[PDB]
Protein backbone atom coordinates (compact mmCIF):
# COMPACT_ATOMS: atom_id res chain seq x y z
CA UNK A 1 0.00 0.00 0.00
CA UNK A 2 1.05 3.61 -0.49
CA UNK A 3 2.96 5.38 2.27
CA UNK A 4 0.73 8.46 2.41
CA UNK A 5 -2.43 6.36 2.22
CA UNK A 6 -1.39 4.55 5.41
CA UNK A 7 -0.47 7.91 6.94
CA UNK A 8 -4.14 8.89 6.94
CA UNK A 9 -6.71 6.92 8.92
CA UNK A 10 -7.87 4.30 6.41
CA UNK A 11 -8.47 0.88 7.96
CA UNK A 12 -7.94 -2.42 6.14
CA UNK A 13 -9.19 -5.95 6.80
CA UNK A 14 -7.34 -9.07 5.62
CA UNK A 15 -10.34 -11.41 5.49
CA UNK A 16 -8.96 -14.95 5.38
CA UNK A 17 -10.82 -18.17 4.59
CA UNK A 18 -10.16 -21.38 6.53
CA UNK A 19 -12.14 -24.60 6.84
CA UNK A 20 -11.76 -24.97 10.62
CA UNK A 21 -13.70 -21.84 11.56
CA UNK A 22 -17.14 -21.31 13.15
CA UNK A 23 -18.31 -18.81 10.53
CA UNK A 24 -15.81 -20.35 8.04
CA UNK A 25 -14.19 -16.91 7.55
CA UNK A 26 -12.10 -14.66 9.81
CA UNK A 27 -11.90 -10.87 9.51
CA UNK A 28 -9.22 -8.85 11.31
CA UNK A 29 -8.53 -5.16 10.75
CA UNK A 30 -5.91 -2.53 11.60
CA UNK A 31 -5.14 1.16 11.07
CA UNK A 32 -2.87 3.89 12.40
CA UNK A 33 -5.20 4.10 15.41
CA UNK A 34 -4.39 0.43 16.07
CA UNK A 35 -0.63 1.02 15.79
CA UNK A 36 1.98 1.70 18.43
CA UNK A 37 0.91 4.61 20.67
CA UNK A 38 3.32 7.18 22.07
CA UNK A 39 1.41 9.36 24.54
CA UNK A 40 -0.92 8.28 27.36
CA UNK A 41 -2.51 11.19 29.25
CA UNK A 42 -4.71 9.06 31.46
CA UNK A 43 -6.61 11.57 33.58
CA UNK A 44 -7.64 8.97 36.18
CA UNK A 45 -9.91 11.45 37.96
CA UNK A 46 -10.67 10.81 41.63
CA UNK A 47 -13.98 12.25 42.83
CA UNK A 48 -16.31 11.77 45.77
CA UNK A 49 -19.10 11.71 43.17
CA UNK A 50 -19.37 7.92 43.18
CA UNK A 51 -22.71 6.61 41.96
CA UNK A 52 -22.98 8.45 38.66
CA UNK A 53 -20.49 7.63 35.93
CA UNK A 54 -18.80 10.76 34.56
CA UNK B 1 -63.41 13.21 76.51
CA UNK B 2 -61.46 14.04 73.34
CA UNK B 3 -61.96 12.38 69.95
CA UNK B 4 -59.73 13.07 66.93
CA UNK B 5 -59.91 11.69 63.40
CA UNK B 6 -56.49 10.50 62.20
CA UNK B 7 -55.84 11.02 58.47
CA UNK B 8 -54.52 7.95 56.64
CA UNK B 9 -50.77 7.68 57.13
CA UNK B 10 -48.97 6.53 54.00
CA UNK B 11 -47.28 3.81 56.08
CA UNK B 12 -50.63 2.02 56.28
CA UNK B 13 -51.43 2.85 52.64
CA UNK B 14 -48.29 1.19 51.28
CA UNK B 15 -46.94 -1.43 53.68
CA UNK B 16 -50.32 -2.85 54.75
CA UNK B 17 -51.87 -2.22 51.30
CA UNK B 18 -55.04 -0.87 52.90
CA UNK B 19 -56.61 2.36 54.15
CA UNK B 20 -57.64 2.61 57.81
CA UNK B 21 -59.24 5.61 59.52
CA UNK B 22 -59.11 5.80 63.33
CA UNK B 23 -61.37 8.35 65.04
CA UNK B 24 -60.70 7.30 68.64
CA UNK B 25 -62.21 8.80 71.80
CA UNK B 26 -60.39 8.59 75.13
CA UNK B 27 -60.58 9.92 78.69
CA UNK B 28 -64.32 9.22 78.95
CA UNK B 29 -66.56 6.99 81.04
CA UNK B 30 -67.48 3.56 79.67
CA UNK B 31 -71.10 3.48 78.51
CA UNK B 32 -70.67 1.61 75.19
CA UNK B 33 -73.03 4.08 73.50
CA UNK B 34 -70.74 4.98 70.57
CA UNK B 35 -72.33 4.77 67.10
CA UNK B 36 -69.50 5.63 64.71
CA UNK B 37 -70.23 5.73 60.98
CA UNK B 38 -67.68 7.04 58.47
CA UNK B 39 -70.09 8.95 56.26
CA UNK B 40 -68.53 9.85 52.92
CA UNK B 41 -69.01 12.97 50.83
CA UNK B 42 -71.94 11.08 49.32
CA UNK B 43 -74.87 9.98 51.46
CA UNK B 44 -73.58 6.41 51.74
CA UNK B 45 -71.34 5.60 54.70
CA UNK B 46 -68.48 3.33 53.67
CA UNK B 47 -68.00 1.56 57.01
CA UNK B 48 -68.62 1.80 60.74
CA UNK B 49 -66.39 1.29 63.77
CA UNK B 50 -65.01 -2.23 64.10
CA UNK B 51 -62.85 -4.02 66.68
CA UNK B 52 -63.47 -1.73 69.64
CA UNK B 53 -60.56 -2.00 72.10
CA UNK B 54 -61.68 -0.71 75.50
CA UNK B 55 -59.02 -2.72 77.35
CA UNK B 56 -56.33 -0.33 78.57
CA UNK B 57 -54.28 0.06 81.77
CA UNK B 58 -56.22 3.20 82.75
CA UNK B 59 -59.54 1.33 82.34
CA UNK B 60 -60.94 4.34 80.49
CA UNK B 61 -63.25 3.84 77.53
CA UNK B 62 -61.63 3.68 74.09
CA UNK B 63 -63.64 3.17 70.89
CA UNK B 64 -61.68 3.12 67.62
CA UNK B 65 -63.27 3.63 64.22
CA UNK B 66 -62.34 1.88 60.99
CA UNK B 67 -62.91 2.62 57.30
CA UNK B 68 -61.59 0.31 54.57
CA UNK B 69 -61.68 2.56 51.49
CA UNK B 70 -60.02 2.37 48.09
CA UNK B 71 -56.70 4.16 47.70
CA UNK B 72 -57.86 5.56 44.36
CA UNK B 73 -61.02 6.77 46.10
CA UNK B 74 -58.77 8.53 48.62
CA UNK B 75 -56.82 10.12 45.77
CA UNK B 76 -60.08 11.31 44.17
CA UNK B 77 -60.53 13.76 47.06
CA UNK B 78 -63.63 12.30 48.73
CA UNK B 79 -64.07 13.38 52.35
CA UNK B 80 -65.16 11.14 55.23
CA UNK B 81 -66.83 12.18 58.49
CA UNK B 82 -66.78 10.32 61.82
CA UNK B 83 -69.75 10.90 64.15
CA UNK B 84 -69.74 10.00 67.85
CA UNK B 85 -73.03 9.62 69.74
CA UNK B 86 -71.62 8.87 73.20
CA UNK B 87 -73.64 10.43 76.01
CA UNK B 88 -70.46 11.90 77.51
CA UNK B 89 -70.18 14.28 74.55
CA UNK B 90 -72.70 17.13 74.99
CA UNK B 91 -73.75 16.76 71.34
CA UNK B 92 -72.67 14.59 68.39
CA UNK B 93 -69.81 16.00 66.31
CA UNK B 94 -68.63 15.10 62.80
CA UNK B 95 -64.91 15.06 61.97
CA UNK B 96 -64.47 15.59 58.22
CA UNK B 97 -61.10 14.49 56.81
CA UNK B 98 -60.23 15.13 53.16
CA UNK B 99 -57.29 14.40 50.88
CA UNK B 100 -55.56 17.74 50.16
CA UNK B 101 -56.17 19.14 46.68
CA UNK B 102 -53.39 20.23 44.35
CA UNK B 103 -50.45 18.95 46.39
CA UNK B 104 -47.30 18.84 44.28
CA UNK B 105 -45.17 15.69 44.08
CA UNK B 106 -41.45 16.16 44.79
CA UNK B 107 -38.82 13.53 45.49
CA UNK B 108 -37.73 13.16 49.14
CA UNK B 109 -33.97 13.57 48.81
CA UNK B 110 -32.56 11.53 51.70
CA UNK B 111 -29.21 12.59 53.15
CA UNK B 112 -27.61 10.61 55.98
CA UNK B 113 -25.12 12.52 58.14
CA UNK B 114 -22.59 10.91 60.50
CA UNK B 115 -22.00 11.97 64.11
CA UNK B 116 -19.73 14.96 64.53
CA UNK B 117 -16.03 14.24 65.03
CA UNK B 118 -16.23 16.07 68.36
CA UNK B 119 -19.18 13.90 69.44
CA UNK B 120 -17.16 10.74 68.84
CA UNK B 121 -14.33 12.31 70.85
CA UNK B 122 -16.75 12.47 73.79
CA UNK B 123 -16.43 8.67 73.85
CA UNK B 124 -19.87 8.33 75.48
CA UNK B 125 -22.41 8.17 72.64
CA UNK B 126 -22.69 8.90 68.92
CA UNK B 127 -25.79 10.21 67.15
CA UNK B 128 -26.49 9.53 63.47
CA UNK B 129 -29.08 11.79 61.83
CA UNK B 130 -30.99 10.88 58.67
CA UNK B 131 -32.16 14.08 56.99
CA UNK B 132 -35.13 14.01 54.59
CA UNK B 133 -35.24 17.22 52.57
CA UNK B 134 -37.41 18.76 49.88
CA UNK B 135 -40.39 16.39 49.90
CA UNK B 136 -44.07 16.97 49.12
CA UNK B 137 -46.68 16.04 50.36
CA UNK B 138 -45.75 16.66 54.00
CA UNK B 139 -46.51 13.05 54.95
CA UNK B 140 -43.35 10.93 55.25
CA UNK B 141 -42.30 7.66 56.89
CA UNK B 142 -38.78 6.85 58.11
CA UNK B 143 -37.23 3.73 59.65
CA UNK B 144 -33.72 2.62 60.58
CA UNK B 145 -31.61 -0.51 60.10
CA UNK B 146 -28.22 -1.99 60.95
CA UNK B 147 -26.79 -4.66 58.62
CA UNK B 148 -30.31 -5.66 57.61
CA UNK B 149 -31.72 -5.71 61.16
CA UNK B 150 -34.31 -2.96 61.77
CA UNK B 151 -33.77 -1.21 65.08
CA UNK B 152 -36.36 -0.74 67.81
CA UNK B 153 -38.82 2.14 67.23
CA UNK B 154 -37.64 3.71 70.49
CA UNK B 155 -33.96 3.84 69.52
CA UNK B 156 -34.59 6.12 66.52
CA UNK B 157 -36.78 9.20 67.00
CA UNK B 158 -38.08 11.23 64.07
CA UNK B 159 -39.33 14.80 63.78
CA UNK B 160 -42.61 16.02 62.36
CA UNK B 161 -42.32 17.65 58.91
CA UNK B 162 -41.82 21.42 58.84
CA UNK B 163 -41.80 23.83 55.88
CA UNK B 164 -38.62 24.25 53.86
CA UNK B 165 -37.61 27.94 54.15
CA UNK B 166 -36.62 28.33 50.49
CA UNK B 167 -39.35 26.19 48.88
CA UNK B 168 -42.73 26.80 50.58
CA UNK B 169 -44.28 23.84 48.77
CA UNK B 170 -41.61 21.42 49.95
CA UNK B 171 -40.96 20.21 53.51
CA UNK B 172 -38.17 18.61 55.53
CA UNK B 173 -38.00 15.88 58.16
CA UNK B 174 -35.33 14.97 60.69
CA UNK B 175 -34.61 11.53 62.17
CA UNK B 176 -31.82 10.79 64.66
CA UNK B 177 -30.42 7.47 65.88
CA UNK B 178 -27.95 7.15 68.76
CA UNK B 179 -25.47 4.32 69.32
CA UNK B 180 -22.39 3.66 71.41
CA UNK B 181 -19.23 5.07 69.85
CA UNK B 182 -17.83 1.53 70.04
CA UNK B 183 -20.58 0.41 67.67
CA UNK B 184 -19.72 3.32 65.37
CA UNK B 185 -16.00 2.65 65.78
CA UNK B 186 -16.70 -0.97 64.83
CA UNK B 187 -17.77 0.28 61.40
CA UNK B 188 -21.27 -1.21 61.52
CA UNK B 189 -23.39 0.09 58.65
CA UNK B 190 -26.56 2.01 59.51
CA UNK B 191 -29.23 2.33 56.82
CA UNK B 192 -32.12 4.82 56.78
CA UNK B 193 -35.25 4.25 54.68
CA UNK B 194 -37.80 6.81 53.52
CA UNK B 195 -41.25 5.68 52.35
CA UNK B 196 -42.97 8.46 50.40
CA UNK B 197 -45.17 8.81 47.34
CA UNK B 198 -42.78 10.79 45.12
CA UNK B 199 -40.11 8.08 44.96
CA UNK B 200 -40.21 5.79 41.89
CA UNK B 201 -41.03 2.63 43.85
CA UNK B 202 -41.96 4.65 46.99
CA UNK B 203 -38.90 3.55 49.03
CA UNK B 204 -35.28 4.74 49.04
CA UNK B 205 -32.41 3.83 51.36
CA UNK B 206 -28.97 5.22 52.16
CA UNK B 207 -26.28 3.86 54.46
CA UNK B 208 -23.25 5.15 56.34
CA UNK B 209 -20.40 3.64 58.35
CA UNK B 210 -17.19 4.83 59.98
CA UNK B 211 -15.39 4.68 56.62
CA UNK B 212 -17.74 6.86 54.52
CA UNK B 213 -19.17 9.56 56.79
CA UNK B 214 -16.72 12.43 56.27
CA UNK B 215 -13.86 9.96 56.79
CA UNK B 216 -10.47 11.29 57.79
CA UNK B 217 -8.56 8.98 55.44
CA UNK B 218 -9.00 7.77 51.85
CA UNK B 219 -7.07 4.50 51.51
CA UNK B 220 -6.81 3.86 47.77
CA UNK B 221 -4.80 1.13 46.01
CA UNK B 222 -5.48 2.13 42.41
CA UNK B 223 -3.87 -0.40 40.05
CA UNK B 224 -3.83 -0.45 36.24
CA UNK B 225 -2.53 -3.36 34.16
CA UNK B 226 -1.98 -3.83 30.42
CA UNK B 227 -2.01 -0.11 29.72
CA UNK B 228 -1.76 -0.53 25.94
CA UNK B 229 -4.63 -2.99 25.54
CA UNK B 230 -4.98 -2.54 21.79
CA UNK B 231 -8.11 -3.89 20.13
CA UNK C 1 -10.97 12.63 15.72
CA UNK C 2 -11.37 10.60 18.91
CA UNK C 3 -12.12 6.90 18.46
CA UNK C 4 -13.80 5.80 21.70
CA UNK C 5 -12.52 2.24 22.00
CA UNK C 6 -14.22 1.44 25.32
CA UNK C 7 -16.88 3.15 27.45
CA UNK C 8 -17.43 0.52 30.12
CA UNK C 9 -19.60 2.05 32.84
CA UNK C 10 -18.87 -0.30 35.74
CA UNK C 11 -15.10 0.16 35.63
CA UNK C 12 -15.40 3.70 34.29
CA UNK C 13 -12.96 3.92 31.40
CA UNK C 14 -12.91 6.04 28.26
CA UNK C 15 -9.94 4.74 26.26
CA UNK C 16 -9.77 6.97 23.17
CA UNK C 17 -7.06 6.05 20.66
CA UNK C 18 -7.18 9.46 19.03
CA UNK C 19 -4.59 10.12 16.34
CA UNK C 20 -2.70 13.41 16.66
CA UNK C 21 -0.87 14.78 13.64
CA UNK C 22 2.67 15.79 14.59
CA UNK C 23 3.54 19.43 13.85
CA UNK C 24 3.28 20.38 10.16
CA UNK C 25 5.12 17.30 8.83
CA UNK C 26 3.28 13.94 8.81
CA UNK C 27 4.96 10.51 8.85
CA UNK C 28 5.82 10.95 12.53
CA UNK C 29 2.22 11.31 13.72
CA UNK C 30 1.78 10.25 17.34
CA UNK C 31 -0.97 7.88 18.46
CA UNK C 32 -2.24 8.25 22.01
CA UNK C 33 -4.58 6.12 24.15
CA UNK C 34 -6.28 8.35 26.72
CA UNK C 35 -7.49 6.01 29.46
CA UNK C 36 -9.77 8.41 31.34
CA UNK C 37 -10.92 6.63 34.50
CA UNK C 38 -13.24 8.01 37.18
CA UNK C 39 -12.61 6.02 40.36
CA UNK C 40 -15.66 6.51 42.62
CA UNK C 41 -13.77 6.76 45.96
CA UNK C 42 -17.03 6.17 47.86
CA UNK C 43 -18.94 3.27 46.27
CA UNK C 44 -19.36 0.13 48.34
CA UNK C 45 -17.62 -3.16 47.60
CA UNK C 46 -20.75 -4.95 46.38
CA UNK C 47 -22.17 -1.81 44.83
CA UNK C 48 -25.69 -3.24 44.68
CA UNK C 49 -25.44 -4.12 48.39
CA UNK C 50 -25.04 -0.87 50.39
CA UNK C 51 -24.02 -2.75 53.55
CA UNK C 52 -20.85 -4.12 51.89
CA UNK C 53 -17.37 -2.74 52.69
CA UNK C 54 -15.76 0.27 51.01
CA UNK C 55 -13.63 -0.07 47.88
CA UNK C 56 -10.03 0.45 49.00
CA UNK C 57 -8.67 -1.15 45.81
CA UNK C 58 -9.62 -0.60 42.16
CA UNK C 59 -8.29 -3.04 39.56
CA UNK C 60 -8.48 -1.68 36.00
CA UNK C 61 -7.02 -4.45 33.86
CA UNK C 62 -7.79 -2.89 30.48
CA UNK C 63 -7.68 -6.27 28.71
CA UNK C 64 -10.94 -7.48 30.26
CA UNK C 65 -12.96 -4.30 29.69
CA UNK C 66 -11.69 -4.13 26.11
CA UNK C 67 -13.46 -7.44 25.44
CA UNK C 68 -18.38 -8.51 36.90
CA UNK C 69 -16.88 -6.53 39.80
CA UNK C 70 -18.95 -3.46 39.03
CA UNK C 71 -17.74 -0.16 40.53
CA UNK C 72 -19.87 2.75 39.29
CA UNK C 73 -23.62 2.82 38.80
CA UNK C 74 -24.52 3.19 35.14
CA UNK C 75 -26.81 6.08 34.27
CA UNK C 76 -29.45 3.99 32.50
CA UNK C 77 -29.31 0.88 34.68
CA UNK C 78 -30.98 0.79 38.09
CA UNK C 79 -29.15 -0.91 40.95
CA UNK C 80 -31.42 -1.87 43.83
CA UNK C 81 -31.95 -4.45 46.55
CA UNK C 82 -34.84 -5.61 48.70
CA UNK C 83 -35.25 -4.02 52.14
CA UNK C 84 -37.12 -5.16 55.29
CA UNK C 85 -39.70 -2.68 56.58
CA UNK C 86 -41.68 -2.77 59.83
CA UNK C 87 -44.79 -0.65 60.46
CA UNK C 88 -46.82 -2.50 63.09
CA UNK C 89 -44.78 -5.68 63.40
CA UNK C 90 -45.21 -6.80 59.78
CA UNK C 91 -41.95 -7.43 57.90
CA UNK C 92 -42.78 -6.61 54.27
CA UNK C 93 -40.21 -6.83 51.49
CA UNK C 94 -40.09 -4.00 48.96
CA UNK C 95 -37.70 -2.81 46.26
CA UNK C 96 -35.43 0.16 47.01
CA UNK C 97 -33.95 2.89 44.80
CA UNK C 98 -30.21 3.32 45.34
CA UNK C 99 -30.14 5.69 42.32
CA UNK C 100 -33.56 7.41 42.42
CA UNK C 101 -32.55 10.10 39.91
CA UNK C 102 -32.39 7.71 36.94
CA UNK C 103 -35.01 5.20 38.17
CA UNK C 104 -38.22 7.10 37.46
CA UNK C 105 -40.79 4.86 35.70
CA UNK C 106 -40.03 5.15 31.99
C1 LIG D 1 -23.55 -8.98 45.81
O1 LIG D 1 -23.10 -9.15 44.50
C2 LIG D 1 -23.79 -10.21 43.83
C3 LIG D 1 -23.11 -10.41 42.50
O2 LIG D 1 -21.70 -10.40 42.63
C4 LIG D 1 -25.27 -9.86 43.70
O3 LIG D 1 -26.05 -10.88 44.30
C5 LIG D 1 -27.29 -11.16 43.59
O4 LIG D 1 -27.69 -10.10 42.70
C6 LIG D 1 -28.89 -10.41 41.97
C7 LIG D 1 -29.12 -9.28 41.00
O5 LIG D 1 -30.48 -8.88 40.97
C8 LIG D 1 -30.05 -10.60 42.95
O6 LIG D 1 -31.22 -10.95 42.22
C9 LIG D 1 -29.72 -11.69 43.96
O7 LIG D 1 -30.74 -11.76 44.94
C10 LIG D 1 -28.38 -11.39 44.64
N1 LIG D 1 -28.01 -12.48 45.54
C11 LIG D 1 -28.67 -12.73 46.68
C12 LIG D 1 -28.15 -13.88 47.49
O8 LIG D 1 -29.63 -12.06 47.04
C13 LIG D 1 -25.57 -8.52 44.38
O9 LIG D 1 -25.02 -7.46 43.60
C14 LIG D 1 -24.99 -8.46 45.80
N2 LIG D 1 -25.82 -9.22 46.72
C15 LIG D 1 -26.82 -8.67 47.43
C16 LIG D 1 -27.56 -9.60 48.33
O10 LIG D 1 -27.10 -7.48 47.33
C1 LIG E 1 0.06 15.72 27.50
O1 LIG E 1 1.16 16.43 26.92
C2 LIG E 1 0.72 17.61 26.22
C3 LIG E 1 1.93 18.18 25.53
O2 LIG E 1 2.40 17.32 24.50
C4 LIG E 1 0.06 18.58 27.19
O3 LIG E 1 -0.44 19.70 26.47
C5 LIG E 1 -1.09 17.89 27.93
O4 LIG E 1 -1.60 18.76 28.94
C6 LIG E 1 -0.61 16.58 28.56
N1 LIG E 1 -1.73 15.87 29.16
C7 LIG E 1 -2.09 15.94 30.45
C8 LIG E 1 -1.25 16.82 31.34
O5 LIG E 1 -3.05 15.32 30.89
C1 LIG F 1 -4.52 14.48 26.00
O1 LIG F 1 -3.67 15.17 25.07
C2 LIG F 1 -4.36 15.77 23.96
C3 LIG F 1 -3.29 16.38 23.07
O2 LIG F 1 -3.16 15.67 21.85
C4 LIG F 1 -5.36 16.79 24.46
O3 LIG F 1 -6.08 17.33 23.36
C5 LIG F 1 -6.33 16.14 25.44
O4 LIG F 1 -7.20 17.12 25.99
C6 LIG F 1 -5.55 15.46 26.57
N1 LIG F 1 -6.46 14.79 27.48
C7 LIG F 1 -7.19 15.44 28.40
C8 LIG F 1 -8.07 14.59 29.26
O5 LIG F 1 -7.14 16.66 28.53
C1 LIG G 1 -1.46 3.93 52.61
O1 LIG G 1 -1.32 3.24 51.37
C2 LIG G 1 -0.28 2.25 51.37
C3 LIG G 1 -0.20 1.69 49.97
O2 LIG G 1 -1.35 2.04 49.21
C4 LIG G 1 -0.60 1.18 52.42
O3 LIG G 1 0.47 0.24 52.46
C5 LIG G 1 -0.78 1.82 53.79
O4 LIG G 1 -1.20 0.84 54.73
C6 LIG G 1 -1.82 2.94 53.72
N1 LIG G 1 -1.94 3.60 55.00
C7 LIG G 1 -3.11 3.87 55.59
C8 LIG G 1 -3.04 4.56 56.92
O5 LIG G 1 -4.18 3.57 55.07
C1 LIG H 1 -5.22 0.22 52.94
O1 LIG H 1 -5.00 -0.31 51.63
C2 LIG H 1 -3.92 -1.25 51.56
C3 LIG H 1 -3.75 -1.62 50.11
O2 LIG H 1 -4.97 -2.11 49.56
C4 LIG H 1 -4.21 -2.44 52.46
O3 LIG H 1 -3.09 -3.32 52.45
C5 LIG H 1 -4.50 -1.98 53.88
O4 LIG H 1 -4.92 -3.09 54.68
C6 LIG H 1 -5.59 -0.92 53.89
N1 LIG H 1 -5.81 -0.42 55.23
C7 LIG H 1 -7.01 0.00 55.67
C8 LIG H 1 -7.06 0.49 57.08
O5 LIG H 1 -8.00 -0.01 54.95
Amino acid sequence: VSEEEWNTGETYTCVVAHEALPNRVTERTVDKSTGKPTLYNVSLVMSDTAGTCY
Amino acid sequence: IRVFAIPPSFASIFLTKSTKLTCLVTDLTTYDSVTISWTRQNGEAVKTHTNISESHPNATFSAVGEASICEDDWNSGERFTCTVTHTDLPSPLKQTISRPKGVALHRPDVYLLPPAREQLNLRESATITCLVTGFSPADVFVQWMQRGQPLSPEKYVTSAPMPEPQAPGRYFAHSILTVSEEEWNTGETYTCVVAHEALPNRVTERTVDKSTGKPTLYNVSLVMSDTAGTC
Amino acid sequence: ERIVLVDNKCKCARITSRIIRSSEDPNEDIVERNIRIIVPLNNRENISDPTSPLRTRFVYHLSDLCKETCYTYDRNKCYTAVVPLVYGGETKMVETALTPDACYPD
